RNA sequence: AUUGAAAAAAAUAAUAUAUAUUAUAUAUAUUAAUUAUAAAUUGAAAUAUGUUUAAUUGAAUAUAUUUUAGUAAUAGAUAAAAAUAUGUACAGUAAAAUUGUAAGGAAAACAAUAAUAACUUUCUC
RNA sequence: GAAAGAAUUAAAUUAAUAUAAUGGUAUAACUGUGCGAUAAUUGUAACACAAACGAGUGAAACAAGUACGUAAGUAUGGCA
RNA sequence: GCCCGGGAGUCCGGGCACCA
């Protein structure tokens, strides 16, 4: 209910996926590990669009 | 955005904070913080010759001390019972003022209670 | 003004540069624009002025057996500002005598407390975890730095790290050291020696280990200026084990090399000692054992590491070695 | 992780390695906070401590001379107490905790030239209690805190959490600044000069009050806190005004001996008898 | 050189008349303008102060005249005077070499010399403690107003004995 | 109902770089009941500052 | 020789006999380890060198020997064709090296055994570019000959007589160098110079700046240029970059600027560019 | 480099430029930056250009151009209040109880509460 | 004789451990902080413990890449 | 998981797959 399953698939274009749980609200995840087609590490990209519980842009720029 | 209280505190917060505030680090030629070191090394040195002074002093005074005590029970012992009672509840005289930077109008005081 | 004077004190206490002393007496920083940039602090003159005059005092008070005398003197020194801008401005490894003379006091007691400070931390760091010392020789107390480099082969220069890796192109011919002494000792009696030992080659009757010493000089003279222990120096009749490379047969882990400076035993002139050369075995060598003969203390010591790669057959080849044995990938 | 065993492997050499010192990691860090190169550089001595010379010159020799007793020697208090040996079980034992108490307490030396009583530390606390609701009550504190002294304060946050009065743990409430050597002088010397006497009816502080281990403490209420000069200046600037507790650190090694340099200093002790 | 800017903005107020007169007596820093040289570097100004530099600021309703340090200076003569040198600790000192007050079983010492030498003027003195020093010597503080005088810690170096000084060197202070 | 100023992310110092708080302070001279004046350290802006009620004219710290 | 698993489960790392023990150094911990051979306690005398196993046995078989004498690392393999490449760049640059200080030797007519006195002068030149003494540089040089040569002889069982004239050749050869040659600031080759020679040249150079310090002309300029020119056989780096800088000043004492005055704008006499540049 | 002030160079490290080597070295030069980051009509500052007055100076005031003011914490390798639960690197100790202190107590916060034998450096008889 | 440093000894312990109970833990696994979001990666896993089988548990080593670390090394999620 | 009814978000009620 909580945890939600999500593919994870390579940036290099391999097409060798990985999976993970996340919660529901979770940020959008992006991870790199190893890519044994390509044989080096890689960015790992989700695949199916979710929507995202929202966090407002934290503001750096000392505003108003 | 903000109550004028809030701003307030704000402002009263920037007081504190060194945000904006502060200036650049000073930088030193080479020359220039040698000599500093040899400034700071020689203060240093100076004021360790004044503690030992002062701790020199004291050490001497409670040479002395012992001394008189010594003297004092051989001597008179009931004499030398009463220098000893104990001063538990002794307190400085409060008219014994602190020094200031510059002094008075009266200075010094000569009729009293 | 003590410090002034320069009858009996030596040369080297002073700034050599005159336009550096006259800037400290009442700079540097080269380019003009960046001097008009530049903003010293405020009375700085006056009371710095007041300081060497302090410290000036305290100096000619102090002036006045031999080590306690050279104590005295490096007290008495230190606080000089002069020495203090040599000492720390100037470079403490190819050392130039009139800028830093070791030969005076302050000076080698400001190099000592520098190596103290990092090199010598380093150096015990390197020797602690490698398992230097506990598998070689007991145990060392730092006294002297050793840096070593390997100038002939290749041909660059570079002070090596303890503890590196080192291909075996740069350590194809000979090292050489630069033992920096330090703690007040004689110069012209004292007599040293250096082993460069290695003590992990593949010993297979055993399964363990033996140790090989790789490289050994004996009754090297040293100064405190003048160190570095080059062909110039030694001669042939000092090499007790003439200098044999790093080889490591294929699989063979990392051979760490470790160099050890010992000091000989002293007794009117220079004490040698004969080390029956041709009898020492140096292929299986124990460290330990040829201490306790000698009665060697060990001063000072670095190390580095090698492993194999294609170059060490050419090595060997070169050196007139055999062709080298190769050894599983596993540690069955 | 594989491990979580904790196990340091002795060594072989007596050098101590300062390991910060090997790793190029924080060149600034490398000098002290005293050197001049340092980032983290500022002047200690900047002028003469009017209160810290007196007390060289005048209080320290009194002190020496008043405390002084004959030949008292080391009353050293109460101690873990050892287990008699009159059984097996008493062998590999942890101690008895101290007759009187759970803790542990100092031995009193006497009071010799070496160990002359003096100030060592001086800490304002002031937990504004009307912060568990308004926390910028907390922010005005700190900053009249950092007026009166001149050094920066601590945010003192809620350790506690308690549902009788509105109190929940996370909560910023107050601010605590420690004072050392000149400006705590000067922070002393502004309390005597000005304050304490300016407060309409304070007697002095209580005799009670002892730490018991030559520690002096006291309070000062919302409105003596106008009476401070960076604060009487500007009334208009300090709408609220929040009390506060001032503790006193001495090298005394008992209550009584810390609260007659107190009165060196000009602390009237009329508030009771010991 | 160090301190931090003065922060103007909380003291004073930005449309105060005290504001006002404050800022007419200080002097701004020079900004910088694209197109011109500024051979001391360029300006890094920030919250109305130049980083680069130090800086300062100017400032019954009286001025503070604070009253002179040396009226022992002007006296050039009363040594038997307290209010001499002001920032020194002073001794009293008796005539007869000449000494500290010596004075000659029922009470306790340091009150009997109390006593004793609180009958010679009318001043009030503060014992520090019943405890002694020296050869039987009491210390004493005074706080009101053969031969009555006053001196330094130095100055009576010269006007005793050397082996006396020696023996109470140490107990007069600076 | 809790009144908070929401704070912004905050700035990171790092490690080295940490300079003291120096306040800026003035020299200022304080004037007591009598003529004793006496300096201090103030960051409030004021040159001169006279006291009306001091301990030199309080009963308590002087019995004369 | 005991590790250590997630669960606290301690295990073999080698094969041995398990012994369980106090350690001194930790007094109050229980110790199970491996004593490598029997005989032998296990908390073991923390001085004496410690008993490791290596364990590994050698490939007599010669056909396994060689192929573990093939197999590498992946990141060697893949690196190793671009340093083979980078390698015989350096080579080639060498070679051209060699080749150019021949030229320079025919030019200044020495006699040469050529091919050797090349590579010893391109040693010497190398060491000169690292840091090195010049003098001391080239003792290394000949060393570095001398041991090969050494080497050589040891390989192929030569008479020592012969290995000892071909070492006085080479020291012959050294001193024809020495004398004959010599390196400059930029690291070209030229006919020798002295070390007296050298500073009186030095001081030449000083006394001509001394005399020409106005620069009015572009002719002058050029004069000036020409003088420099020939500045780098007798003198250090940094002391020429240091001359150059003050004496080809790109500007001399139309913008604008600041001063502690108040702006100052300032025309200039424009032939302080014109001659410079 | 030109402006200020009144022959050169000899560390570490950083940056710029070059080259040496199947060695992340060396040579030459210089020592920058160290809490900043978009968007403000009335806040403040500076400079440039005018007019007036006691060739210039100061002062006043006008226009232009810029610079600041968005005010926001910890300033310490932080250490038992909250917030980050997995890696590594470096560091440090908790809790209770007792004695105290404005409101403040059974129960908010802060402070204090074990031994210096030996050793090193510094200052001193 | 003093100051500072390095400490050392004693007490360590029920505080804390994402979570029950137990065993552990200051040499800290507990806490703080820098960097880092990488070992909460990819092929072979011997050999043990446990075990009817199905399963489970610890895990050396080989190879590929990554993170932190001056280095030694450490990391195949979480003190168990 | 997907589709509705009461730009985004929350909170509720319908269906439509999944149902080995
Ligand atoms: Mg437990
Ligand atoms: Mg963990
Ligand atoms: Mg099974």
């Amino acid at each position: 209910s909580k945890n939600s399953v999500i593919k994870l698939l390579s940036t290099a274009a391999s097409g060798y996926s990985r999976y993970i749980s996340i919660k529901k609200g979770a940020p959008l995840v992006t991870q790199v590990r190893y890519d044994p087609v390509v044989k080096r590490h890689v960015l790992f990209k989700e695949a199916k669009k979710r929507k995202v519980a929202e966090r407002k842009p934290l503001d750096f720029l000392r505003t108003a | 955005s903000l109550s004028p209280l809030a701003q307030r505190v704000v402002t009263q917060l920037s007081v504190m904070s060194a945000s904006r505030k502060q200036p650049k680090l000073l930088k030193l030629a080479r020359e220039d913080l040698i000599k500093h070191q040899t400034i700071e090394k020689c203060w240093s040195i100076y004021q360790q010759q004044q503690r030992e002074r002062r701790n020199l002093q004291l050490e001497l005074q409670y040479k002395s001390i012992e001394r008189s005590m010594n003297l004092l029970q051989e001597l008179s012992p009931r004499l030398f019972e009463a220098a000893n009672a104990s001063e538990k509840g002794k307190r400085f005289p409060m008219e014994m003022k602190v020094p200031t930077d510059f002094p008075p109008n009266t200075l010094w005081h000569y009729n009293f209670r | 003004h003590i410090w002034s004077d320069f009858t009996t004190r030596p040369s080297s206490l002073s700034i050599q540069s005159s336009k550096v002393k006259n800037y400290l007496f009442q700079p540097s920083i080269s380019r003009r624009s960046n001097r008009i940039k530049y903003s010293p602090p405020e009375h700085i003159d006056e009371i710095f002025r007041m300081s060497y005059d302090f410290l000036e005092q305290r100096s000619s008070k102090f002036y006045e057996n031999p080590l306690k005398k050279d104590a005295l003197l490096i007290k008495a020194e230190i606080n000089n500002p002069e020495v203090q801008y040599n000492f720390q401005f100037n470079n403490k490894l190819n050392n130039v005598k009139d800028i830093i003379d070791y030969d005076v006091p302050v000076y080698r007691h400001l190099g000592k407390q520098h190596w103290e400070s990092y090199g010598q931390m380093l150096l015990m760091q390197r020797l602690e975890t490698l398992a230097a010392i506990p598998d070689t020789l007991p145990t060392l107390v730092p006294r002297a730095e050793v840096n070593i480099k390997f100038p002939f082969s290749t041909g660059v220069n570079k002070w090596i790290e303890p503890g590196e890796f080192l291909s075996s192109n740069v350590t194809s011919m000979r090292p050489i050291f630069k033992i920096q002494e330090y703690e007040l000792v004689n110069v012209e009696k004292q007599l040293y020696t250096v082993l460069i030992v290695n003590p992990d080659v593949p010993d297979l009757s055993n399964d363990s280990f033996k140790t090989a010493l790789c490289y050994g000089l004996v009754n090297i003279n040293l100064t405190y200026n003048d160190n570095l222990i080059d062909p110039r120096k030694f001669h042939s009749s000092n090499i007790i084990a003439d200098y044999l490379p790093p080889v490591p047969e294929k699989n063979a882990g990392k051979q760490r090399f470790v160099v050890w400076v010992f000091r000989q035993p002293l007794i009117q002139g220079p004490n040698m000692l004969e080390i029956d050369r041709k009898e020492l075995s140096r292929d299986d060598f124990d460290i330990r054992q040829f201490t306790k003969k000698y009665n060697l203390t060990a001063i000072g010591a670095h190390i580095w590491r090698s492993e194999w790669d294609a170059k060490v057959a050419a090595v060997r080849e070169k050196y007139g070695l055999p062709p080298g044995r190769v050894f599983s990938r596993v540690r069955r | 992780p594989k491990s979580a065993c904790s196990l340091v492997k002795p060594v072989h050499h007596l050098v101590k390695i300062d390991k910060s010192k090997l790793s190029p990691r924080f060149p600034e860090l490398k000098y002290d906070k005293s050197d001049i190169r340092s980032p983290g550089f500022k002047p200690k001595d900047t002028h003469a401590d009017r209160l810290n010379d007196h007390y060289l010159n005048t209080l320290q020799s009194d002190l020496l001379l008043i405390n002084y007793s004959h030949n008292a020697a080391v009353v050293k208090g109460l101690k873990q107490r050892a287990w008699s040996g009159d059984s097996p079980y008493h062998l590999n034992r942890p101690p008895k905790n101290p007759r009187g108490s759970k803790a542990q307490l100092p031995d009193i030396h006497p009071i010799k030239w070496s160990n002359i009583p003096g100030l060592e530390s001086v800490v304002i606390n002031c937990f504004v209690r009307e912060a568990r609701e308004n926390q910028l009550l907390a922010i005005t504190a700190a900053l009249q805190l950092q007026q009166i002294t001149g050094c920066k304060p601590h945010p003192i946050f809620s350790k506690n959490d308690v549902p009788t009065w509105k109190l929940r743990k996370g909560h910023q409430m107050g601010a605590k600044v420690e004072l050392k050597g000149k400006e705590m002088s000067q922070f002393l010397s502004t309390l005597t000069e000005i304050v304490l006497p300016r407060i309409r009816e304070y007697k002095g502080i209580s005799n009670q009050s002892g730490n018991r281990f030559g520690g002096i403490s006291f309070g000062l209420t919302a409105e003596d806190i106008k009476f401070f000069p960076e604060i009487d200046a500007n009334q208009d600037s300090w709408p609220k005004t929040f009390g506060m507790h001032i503790n006193i650190n001495t090298s005394a090694q008992l209550d009584y001996q810390a609260r007659t340099l107190l009165s060196g200093f000009q602390f009237p002790f009329f508030g009771e008898e010991k | 050189r160090l301190m931090w800017t003065f922060p103007a903005y909380f003291y004073f107020k930005k449309g105060t008349v005290a504001e006002h007169k404050f800022l007419s007596l200080q002097k701004g820093p020079i900004s910088k303008k694209n197109g011109i040289w500024f051979p001391r570097g360029i300006p890094d100004i920030k919250h109305g102060r130049e980083r680069s530099t130090k800086q300062e600021v100017k400032l019954v309703n009286r001025p503070v005249i604070p009253n002179d340090r040396i009226t022992e200076a002007d006296r050039s003569n009363d040594m038997k005077s307290l209010e001499r040198q002001l920032s020194r600790t002073l001794y009293l000192l008796v005539k007869d070499t000449w000494k500290f007050p010596n004075f000659d079983e029922s009470k306790p010492l340091h009150v009997h010399a109390e006593n004793e030498l609180k009958l010679l003027s009318g001043i009030y003195t503060w014992s520090v403690s019943a405890t002694p020093i020296g050869v039987f010597i009491v210390k004493s503080h005074i706080l009101a107003g053969e031969d009555f005088a006053w001196l330094t810690k130095g100055e009576i170096s010269e006007y005793v004995p050397k082996d006396y000084f020696n023996k109470t060197e140490f107990l007069l202070a600076d | 109902t809790r009144i908070t100023l929401p704070r912004r992310p905050a700035k990171k110092i790092q490690l080295g770089k940490s300079r003291p708080a120096i306040y800026h302070q003035f020299n200022v001279k304080m004037e007591l009941s009598d003529g004793s004046v006496v300096i201090r350290r103030s960051q409030y802006p004021k040159g001169e500052i006279r006291l009306i009620q001091d301990q030199r004219n309080n009963p308590l710290w002087n019995p004369s | 020789n005991v590790g250590i698993g997630k669960d606290h489960s301690i295990f073999a790392l080698e094969p041995g006999v398990v012994r369980y023990y106090l350690d001194p150094f930790h007094p109050k911990r229980k110790f199970i380890g491996v004593a490598l051979r029997r005989d032998l306690k296990l908390p073991s005398p923390h001085f004496e060198p410690t008993v490791r196993r290596f364990g590994r046995f050698e490939l007599t078989n010669k056909r396994a020997a060689y192929k573990e004498e093939n197999s590498i690392s992946r990141k060697d393999y893949l690196a190793k064709p671009n340093i083979l490449k980078q390698l015989e760049v350096r080579e080639s640059k060498r070679k051209e090296l060699q080749d150019k200080l021949s030229k320079v030797l025919r030019d200044e007519l020495k006699l040469d055994d050529i091919e050797l006195a090349t590579s010893y002068l391109i040693r010497v030149r190398a060491s000169l570019k690292n840091g090195y003494p010049i003098e001391d540089a080239r003792f290394n040089s000949r060393y570095y000959l001398k041991e090969e040569e050494r080497l050589k002889a040891r390989r192929e069982s030569w008479t020592n007589e012969k290995l000892s004239e071909s070492l006085s050749k080479i020291d012959e050869c050294s001193d024809l160098l020495n004398s004959s040659t010599s390196f400059n600031n930029k690291l070209e080759l030229h006919q020798y110079i002295s070390e007296q020679e050298k500073q009186a040249l030095k001081a030449k150079l000083l006394e001509d700046l001394e005399k020409s310090q106005h620069l009015e002309t572009k002719k002058d300029k050029n004069y000036i240029k020409a003088l420099f020119k020939d500045a780098c056989n007798f003198l250090t780096l940094s002391e020429e970059v240091h001359l150059r800088r003050k004496y080809l000043k790109s500007v001399f004492p139309v913008s604008r600027r600041f001063d502690y005055t108040k702006v100052e704008v300032i025309a200039r006499s424009r032939r302080a560019f014109l001659s410079k540049l």
